[PDB]
């Protein structure tokens, strides 16, 4: 019981030799501002990945 | 009969605490008045800047 208790997918094609999946993230903040304001904070993002065979 | 009359008045130039020209300028609008009141046409001081 190995295919019965774990999911089976179909993404890969016969000729493929490897695969890869990625993750992501973000950072940021906010503040209390006034009428004539030129000072505003910013945000960004990241990401990684892994492999198989 | 009578002679009509016409007058002229010039407006003032500026008011206290008013931006004069459209040159390079920068307002910081993320500040808090810690204590007391602040007049419009006067300088200020920075007691403390928060870290987070």
């Amino acid at each position: 019981s190995a295919l019965r208790v774990f999911p089976v997918t179909t993404e890969l094609s016969p000729t493929d030799k490897t695969f890869e999946y990625m993750t992501f993230d973000k950072v940021g903040t906010a503040q209390i501002i006034a009428d004539y304001t030129d000072d505003l904070p910013l945000v960004d993002a990241l990401g990684t990945s892994e492999f198989g065979k | 009969a009578q002679i009509n009359a016409s007058y002229q008045r010039d407006m003032a130039i500026a008011l206290p605490g008013m931006v004069a020209d459209t040159s390079k300028y920068n307002i910081d609008g993320a500040c808090v008045v810690n204590e007391g009141d602040v007049l419009v046409g006067a300088a200020v001081q920075v007691v403390q800047a928060q870290a987070v």
